[PDB]
Formats: C-alpha cells, structure tokens, sequence
C-alpha cells in the first residue's frame, strides 16, 4: 500500500516498458528499504505480502513475474558467513536479472524478424510491445508485406496499433473484430502477441485469440504466437473455466487451446508446443 | 530396416517410387533379389491403395529443429494423405540429422535443378515462354510424424529441443 | 413512381421481412403504367426496378424478385386476348404472397419442437425469423436460457435483447470475440439465414463463419432456418467470390458450405446437401 503509489509512478512514468517489468524494477528499487535486517521474514514472507498487494490490479503477468524474480532471488542469495552482504549489499544479481530482461526484447528483435516470408500478408492482435520491435526490426531490414490488425474490442484497440505503426511509414489497415474469417484466408500465417504462456503451451491474451487459432487450423495455416520470459505462469486451463477469476477479469483476457499453434517465441528461443513444458520446468528448480 | 525385417518375417510391401528423376526402383530391385514380394507403384495411385494398407514407412534425408522434417520429393502428400486414413507415418531417421535450421527463418531450403529431369528436350518451341521449376525436398509439418525410430529407441515426435539443448551448444546457431 | 412507395414499405414498416416487402411492392405492382404486353413489359420493368432498387446492400432483394419471376412464368396462359395472360391471372400471385407469408408460421409450426428444454443457445444477430421460432418453441412451455454476441458494424446485440426478454426468456449479450469464451458452453447454435445458396453456404453478417468455424471446433450441431424466398442463386467458392456490390471494412462474409448440419423452409426439412435438390425444383 505504501509503495503501490511508486508502482504508479512506474506504470505511468516511462508508459513504453510493460507492466510486469514496471512492477519488479519498483520492488527491486525498494530494495533500499527501512532496513528489516533479516534473511528469512524480510524476503519470503515480505515480498509475498507485496505480492499480494501488488496484485490487486487485473494483470495476470505482474503475479506471475513477481513469482518469477522470487525465484530468481531464490538461486544463490545465499547464507555467506555474516549478515552485511546476503543480499542487501550483494544486490547485483536482481540487477543483472533485469538487464538481462530488458534486452531480451532487443534479442527477441534479432531473432524473430529474420522468419517473415515477404508477400504473403499477416494479420496480427491488438497492440503488444514486443510484435512492435519485431516489425521495426524486420522493416528495418528492408523486406516486403503488408499487415492488418483486428480491434480486439472491449474497446477499440486495433487503431492503437495503427498510431503505433504508422509513425514509420509502413502499410496497415484497421479490420473489424468478429470478421476475421473473411480476412483469415487473405492471411496465410498469423502472429500474436501475449499476456503471458502457458504449461500446456497455450496462450493467455486478450480475448481475439482463440478464434484466430481455429480459423487458422479450419485454413490450415500456421498459428504464431510471441513471448518473453517474464511471461510464464503455472496455470493449468482445459476448457475455459479454469483460469482464475481474479486472472480472468465478459473476460478482458483469454486462453488459447495449447497445441493448435504451430510455433513458438521466447527468450529461452524458439521452441516447439512439448518443449514449452521442460522448458519452464528448467526455471524454479 | 525392410531387408532385415524379411529376414525372419512375412509382408508384402508395396512402393511408389520419387520421380522428378526416379531412384525408388534403385531400392525396389535391391530388395527383389532377397526374397520381399514387392510391388512398385506409380506416384500417383498411392491414394487408390492406401486406404488398404496398414503402415507406412518412408526414410528422410535429414530432419530439423520443429521436430519437422525435409525429405525426399513426394513425402508431404503421401504423408497428408496417410493423415486422411489416421494410419500412422514413421520416419526412420537417426540421431544423426537433426539440425537446429527452421524453416522459414532461411532461404528456400527447397531449391532447384534443371529441369531436363522433368522435361525431354525433344517437343519443339514450347519451352521458351515457360518457366518450369521443381525442387528437390519437400516439407512435412512436425504434427504428422507418429514416431521416430533412432538408434536408442523410439523417441517422441517433439522430443526435440532438449535433445538440441544438451545434445549440442545451442548458443552456438550462429552457423 | 414506386421507390419511396418501396421505401415506405422498407423503413417506415419494419415488421415483414425485406424480401417480402419487396415482392409485395412489385405484386402490388402490376397496376403498371400502362405498356400492355408480356414480355416487354415485365422484362424492363421487372429488370429496372431490381437495377433501381440497388441502392441497399441486401443480397435477399434481387434473389427474391427473380424468384417472383420465375413464379410467374409458370402458368401464364396464351388464350387470344391480352386480359388473362396476368392481368387477370393475378389472384395467383395473391396466393403466392399468402402462402408465402404463412411460410413463417410452417417454419415456427415445424421447429417449435425441435429446440429441447436445458439446452442454452448462442445466437449471431437479428432476424424477423428467429424470434418466431423461439417464441413458438417458449408458448410450447419449455425453458432455455440464451446468449447473444455483439455483431459489431453497430451497437446491435443490445436489439436482441430488448427484444427477447420483452419475449419473457433470460438474455445474456456477450462481445464479438468472446465466441470461442462461451461457445463450448452453448449446447445449439441457431442461425438466421441471410441467404442460402445451393451448397449450404450461408452468406451472412460477420460472424456466422465464426460460428461455423467454432461448431465444427465443439462438433455442436448447427442449423439455419430460411424461408421459401431467399434462395439465391449464386455460387460461391471462397472469400472473392461473391460480388462486390454485395459487400460495401467488410460487412458480409461467407462462411463454409459444407459444414452445416440441418436446415428447413416451407417444404419441410432438409439435409444441407438437398438444398440443390429443391432449388432445381425451382425456377421451374
């Protein structure tokens, strides 16, 4: 309660990074704190109440990234032979976590661009912020195509991505939401970007997914969907009910089925719909 | 595999060859002489038969980091086609091909020959304005394959990227 | 001398239907200005006023005036005199338009007892011919709940709930992308039809592929109801295919023609396939 003002601050100070990241560089400053002066009740079960306030938004990412950089304290802030440097001093490794992850958008830019076949169109979702850098990266590397966006409409969406665009000069054109399989087969590969991935291999996003997946097994076309590693979570869907209501919210975010995509992106790298599975259970050990 | 399998056993195979320029006769003929009751086929009646046959094995060239697969000419469709029947597919690769290229990150890993494989010379002015091309590969989707057989064992048909992860340097795909 | 007497009939009546309308204009509209001869006649008339009446984007308009063509061409009679031809063999036309008003209340009268009691429904947009079977399925005293999506060129899903529950059944709106959300929960998914084509294609609003789509992904059965009129005569393959003065951002698409389970009209009930089978029973 008395930092979620500075996660405001975080959300609403530098609006191009994403939320999640905006959450763990707000707790990972305030690592500074009033000084707790313990291992045991400042990191567990600290962390775990900001968990728990920090959440209160209806994000499905920031729980699941603040698990996750749980986990990536939980590898070696260790017990090292005096408290003075545990991880109050020695704080680097959280620092170099959020390096890392903050040019995993920058390699995922130079991996994916270099797999857009040119001439064929490919309508994507709504705005994302990494199917952005990967357009740049792919523009920027002189290639040809065109791309539409659907709306994904609770609110109008899609022409948010169309002001996003068209600041660099490249061809797009807005599509209406429900109308997607008369566009589905002008298309013949579709990316999307995500909330977060799933174990199953599915993903969770906002709603215009799912039917993007069957029109897309219905023309037999491949389904690609993008994501980073911050995203993952340890939901386990089989028909819809069964994310979780405070991750559900007429949903304003939506699973996917796990194995009608065709391909997968993440900062670990390109993976296939098995892989997803041993491929988180290497993290949190 | 089909030539050690006959040494104890009973079939009746039946084979339609890969012909841009044909080389399944090679193999049809190499295993006429050890007593297997072949049949080879055109490449195109696979669809009239298939519906009675029960398995089907083919052997690819190499095999690539979808879990997918570029063999021969001529694999995809039979490969569709065995998918209509639900009958299952086997590629008897080893752990000897597998290669972290994708598929359409690269360039065209179809590519191309001359076409006098396709074409006789021998029919007059046509062939100016046309543009005949064929490949040498096809492309098989990994969702189709039902199991591998390697060497250790059978293996699953996306049992692949943690091969690739501790079975070469996969920071290493700079290659 | 008859376009806003038409679009009198359209827009300040929205009772009936827009092909019927528009076959009740041209019937009502064989007091002609006065040509008097068969073929010349009904040719540029009939012809120019499907050419004139162009400026809506409905599809069930010319379908309908050619099949009131080809009604008439039937028992048009010969005997000497330019009196009988129609123009007095015109109480038939009178008991076309009857009988194919009364084509609606067969339809509710065949499919009141086909929707069955528990079972949910999700539903696309409006009809004058979905509302009719499930009220006569509802005065038959069953119970069924009902979702509705958006239909997005408009705010219009809102209509159909307005409507429904003032015809007393529970109505729950969902948005145009949550069909996959909630499409597993449906257990019947009803289509009106905009038109009907001869290999069960179903040329529609945006959505009713997305159904098709979305039913063959749950294998829920999927059944169009249609009227006697709207058998157009096209034919379509793809997303190309059909004409695009049809079209205008689209506003129709096409779903798949070979997917659709059970269909139904005046002459009773049809298998999808037997759409072809009735239709050369048309036009003659």
């Amino acid at each position: 309660k008395e930092l979620i003002e500075y996660f405001k601050s975080q959300m609403k100070e530098d609006p191009d990074m994403a939320s999640a990241v905006a959450a763990i560089r707000t707790l990972l400053e305030f690592l500074k704190r009033d000084k707790g002066e313990t291992i045991q009740g400042l990191r567990a079960n600290l962390t775990s109440a900001i968990e728990t306030l920090c959440g209160v938004d209806s994000s499905v990412a920031v729980s699941s990234g603040g698990e996750l950089f749980l986990r990536f304290i939980s590898l070696a802030s260790l017990e090292y032979s005096d408290y003075s440097k545990c991880k109050k001093i020695m704080i680097e490794r959280g620092e170099l976590f959020l390096r890392r992850i903050s040019l995993s958008r920058n390699k995922i830019a130079d991996l994916c661009h270099t797999f857009i076949k040119d001439g064929a169109t490919i309508l994507t979702h709504a705005y994302s912020r990494v199917v952005l850098r990967v357009l740049e990266a792919a523009v920027a590397a002189k290639k040809r195509f065109s791309v539409y966006v659907t709306e994904s409409q609770p609110d109008l969406s899609g022409k948010k991505m169309a002001k996003a665009l068209c600041h660099l000069n490249v061809p797009v054109t807005v599509v209406l939401d429900a109308a997607v399989g008369y566009i589905m087969e002008k298309a013949d590969l579709v990316i999307v970007g995500a909330e977060g991935v799933v174990e199953n291999g599915g993903i969770i996003n906002k709603i215009g997914t799912n039917q993007m997946a069957v029109c897309a097994k219905a023309q037999n076309k491949p389904f690609y969907v993008v994501a980073e590693s911050f995203k993952f979570v340890r939901l386990f869907p089989l028909n819809q009910q069964d994310v979780p209501d405070k991750f559900k919210y007429h949903p304003w975010v939506d699973y996917t089925a796990p194995s009608l995509i065709t391909l997968l992106f993440t900062d670990l790298g390109v993976l296939t719909p098995s892989a997803v599975s041993d491929e988180l259970i290497k993290l949190y050990l | 595999f089909l030539k050690e399998a006959a040494r104890k056993r009973k079939f009746h195979v039946i084979v339609a060859e890969c012909a841009p320029f044909c080389q399944g006769h090679e193999m049809a003929v190499n295993l006429s002489k050890a007593g297997i009751e072949t049949t080879v086929m055109t490449d195109a009646a696979i669809f009239a038969v298939m519906s009675r046959v029960n398995k089907v094995i083919i052997g690819t060239k190499t095999i690539l980091a979808n879990g997918a697969l570029r063999a021969v000419t001529g694999t995809h469709t039979l490969a569709l086609a065995a998918k209509h029947h639900s009958t299952p597919l086997i590629v008897c690769a080893p752990m000897f091909k597998l290669s972290p290229q994708f598929p359409n990150e690269e360039d065209s890993f179809h590519k191309f020959v001359a076409p006098e494989e396709v074409l006789p010379f021998t029919e007059g002015d046509i062939l100016e304005k046309v543009s005949v091309h064929c490949p040498v590969f096809d492309y098989v989707p990994p969702e189709l394959i039902t199991l591998f057989i390697s060497n250790i064992g059978g293996n699953a048909p996306s049992y692949i990227y943690r091969l690739m992860s501790e079975l070469y340097h996969p920071d290493d795909h700079v290659l």
